[PDB]
């Protein structure tokens, strides 16, 4: 769900989704952080009806 | 809701699955759940779920001192590092955090022996 | 000044006695663990081999070995381990469930 | 040597339903499939003499394999090297700068490590077969391996002896306990008869202490010695008769026994005295006649060994002249006749 | 201290599973009813 | 080759120097911890 590659070749920090339900990407965004530094961003949204054992 | 399979994420030092679902490892049968299937009587089951299902392991014993050994079978090493020529090694099944156990005790200068059980013979 | 394995010294080996028939104490009626143990181990060994004298076929090993129990065709010995002599001995009872009362497992 | 050795082990059975269909064959088959020719518990492997004592078919049960052990207790045929002991032959694999690497050919796998000292990288080479002594203790059976690790040297008989002062007597029931090695040398003794007379002589011209003018070395049927000019008033005994006489109790064992370079080693003599009249540079030791009697059995069936391992290996000329450069460096170590 | 292996904990701390229940009696192959029943 | 075995009793003693010169299978020389990739041969890492 989110790419990453890092220089020393490269070594794969990347991100999966480890949840059971399928999600869908609702909004994405590349903000700052507190020392001014591009982060990802990521929200995930469920629908999310009335089913047995709520 | 949640549901694991045979294989996961591991802990380093003690060798058992992860902590729950947030770690994408195990759940857990204390204390309290070894008291009941000891109650039951239900010995095979803890072999499953607390040996092979946790950190079951095979731990190699010298029978002459009751000192850790060293055997690989492929690679062939058979040696104790306390006889050296007296070796005598017997393969007693275990779990990978009580061995951790062990050494940790050892590490204190509390050292462990373990007495192996005597081999037993039909008469003539 | 030495090392605990010096004078540490093995449990010497033991010569496996075996109470005679006529002096055995322990019931002749399977308990509950011996039964199902006797199954567990019957069913795995089954899984590695098959070889049976059931007269039936069963597609499990557990179907083959629970029949064998009931059927008194199991190939096993029950050993009661009575006593350890510090002689050097161990007293034991030789039970073989072809011949013993089978528990209710349902 | 060669003997029997009692052993414990613990087999695992992967199929008990199977292996109890046949115990005694099947665990025959895994206690040689396992324990022949390797080492265990500071001894050699080579045969499985049987079975002495087993358990049952215990079904293990610290897991659910479902797998059967059993506790068996054999009796094998082993080969335990002796300190200082004597190999005729080796095959020089590795020659470097830092060690020398044979292998033994006659007896049981062995591998031999020489310390590689500056007068040795210069003589030894690859292809060639030589006689080593060993050292004490040196002959470690690390469990496991196919091969006795051993460190040797080149070997050039000595020029010195020892003397053993015996006050007790030989009794007849420790008699009856050297019968066996006196019965091992008959059987070295008739083995060796067979050979050809010319390289038993040989072998003894190259490893006798001193040199002698040929055909003066050897009574095969009798052993009367050399006939070197009567150096010693008294006859040297035969050590065969000597136990022999001592089970019927006609002779006393009691004294100062020694087996000055002089004699050959082979052979069943040796000089007894009354009093302390060898010329030995070491003290004589005091001691019992079990002690030396076991002693001099002992070097009398391994010299055998080697003059049988020695006819054995070298069944050629050509060979001998091949290793004709180890036969001379042994020949300038000898002693002459300027005495 | 000699600790002989007995009860729940001491086999437990141990790694090794109590002497109870179905682990209580012991199992050995019935080597007389195979010979003449079984084949290899 | 190594049977099967089980623990019958455990012994506690208390360690000294001989039983550490004995068991150990190394002894700790340097403080450095990596040469590169590998850990380094005598430090606290050791492959051994
Ligand atoms: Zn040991």
């Amino acid at each position: 769900i989110i790419g990453k590659v890092a220089k020393i070749k490269y070594i794969d920090r990347s991100v999966m989704y480890g949840f059971d339900e399928p999600a869908v990407v609702d909004a994405v965004m590349r903000p700052h952080g507190p020392n001014d530094e591009i982060f990802g961003l990521m929200r995930l949204r469920y629908e999310r009806n009335l089913n047995i054992g709520d | 809701r949640y549901a694991v399979a045979s294989y996961g994420p591991t802990d380093a030092l003690t060798g058992q699955p992860l902590d729950g679902k947030r770690s994408h490892g195990g759940l857990r049968l204390g204390e309290m759940e070894h008291w009941v299937l000891t109650a039951q009587g239900a010995m095979q089951t803890i072999i499953e779920k607390s040996h092979d299902d946790s950190d079951g392991c095979i731990s190699y014993i010298c029978r002459n001192c009751g000192e850790p050994a060293i055997y690989n079978a492929s690679h062939p090493i058979y040696k104790c590092m306390n006889c050296d020529v007296q070796a005598d090694i017997g393969m007693v099944d275990s779990r990978r955090s009580s061995i951790v156990f062990q050494h940790e005790m050892r590490a204190a200068n509390v050292n462990i022996t373990s007495v192996l059980s005597p081999r037993v013979f039909q008469p003539a | 000044s030495p090392s605990i394995c010096e004078g540490f010294v093995q449990a010497s080996s033991q010569t496996l006695v075996i109470i005679p028939d006529n002096e055995r104490i322990t019931s002749n009626v399977l308990t509950t663990f011996e039964a199902t143990r006797l199954v567990a181990v019957r069913a795995q060994q089954l899984a590695i081999n098959g070889s049976t004298m059931l007269k039936k076929k069963y597609s499990s090993p557990i179907d083959i070995a629970k029949q064998e129990l009931f059927n008194r065709k199991i190939p096993l010995l029950v050993m009661r381990c009575i006593k350890v002599t510090p002689e050097g001995q161990k007293i034991v009872e030789i039970w073989n469930p072809r011949e013993m009362g089978i528990p209710l497992l349902d | 040597m060669i003997d029997q050795k009692i052993f414990e082990t613990t087999l695992n059975i992967d199929d008990p339903t199977n292996f109890c269909t046949n115990v005694e064959a099947h665990l025959l088959k895994e206690l040689e499939n396992i324990y022949v020719g390797k080492c265990f518990k500071n001894s050699f492997i080579l045969n499985i003499t049987g079975v002495i004592q087993r358990s049952p078919c215990f079904i293990m049960r610290t897991n659910n394999s479902g797998r059967g052990y059993m506790h068996v207790r054999f009796s094998a045929v082993v080969s335990y090297l002796n300190a200082f002991d004597l190999i005729a032959a080796v095959k020089i694999i590795k020659n470097d700068s830092n060690i020398i690497l044979g292998e033994s050919l006659l007896t049981e796998p062995v591998t031999i490590v020489i310390p590689s000292s500056e007068s040795q990288n210069n003589v030894a080479e690859v292809g060639q077969i030589v006689p080593v002594q060993l050292a004490n203790s040196s002959v470690y059976y690390i469990p496991g391996r196919q091969q006795a690790s051993a460190t040797g040297s080149i070997f050039i008989p000595k020029h010195t002896f020892s003397v053993y002062h015996v006050q007790e007597e030989l009794t007849q029931e420790q008699a009856l306990n050297l019968t066996k090695l006196v019965n091992i040398i008959e059987m070295l003794l008739e083995s060796r008869s067979k050979k050809d007379f010319k390289q038993i002589c040989f072998f003894e011209k190259l490893y006798y202490t001193y040199s002698i003018s040929s055909d003066e070395i050897l009574d095969l049927k009798i052993w009367k010695g050399p006939k070197g000019k009567e150096m010693s008033r008294l006859k040297p005994c035969n050590v065969l008769s000597f136990l022999y006489d001592a089970l019927k109790n006609k002779n006393s064992s009691l004294g100062f026994w020694a087996r000055p370079p002089n004699l050959l080693k082979s052979s069943p003599l040796a000089y007894q005295q009354d009093q302390n009249s060898f010329n030995a540079t070491e003290l004589p030791i005091i001691c019992s006649a079990e002690v030396m009697f076991v002693t001099l059995l002992k070097e009398i069936i391994n010299y055998l060994q080697f003059i049988n391992d020695l006819c054995d290996t070298f069944n050629n000329e050509q060979l001998i002249k091949r290793h004709e450069n180890i036969w001379m460096l042994i020949e300038q170590r000898k002693i002459g006749h300027d005495f | 201290a000699v600790n002989p292996i007995y009860g729940i904990a001491a086999p437990t701390l141990m790694g090794s599973v109590p002497r109870i229940g179905t682990m209580y009696s012991d199992i050995i192959m019935d080597e007389k009813y195979i010979t003449e029943n079984y084949k290899s | 080759e190594a049977g099967y075995a089980e623990i019958a009793a455990v012994q506690f003693n208390i360690a000294g120097d001989n039983d550490h010169k004995r068991q150990g299978v190394m002894e700790v020389t340097i403080s450095n911890l990596f040469e590169g990739t590998l850990p380094a041969e005598g430090g606290i890492y050791d492959a051994r």
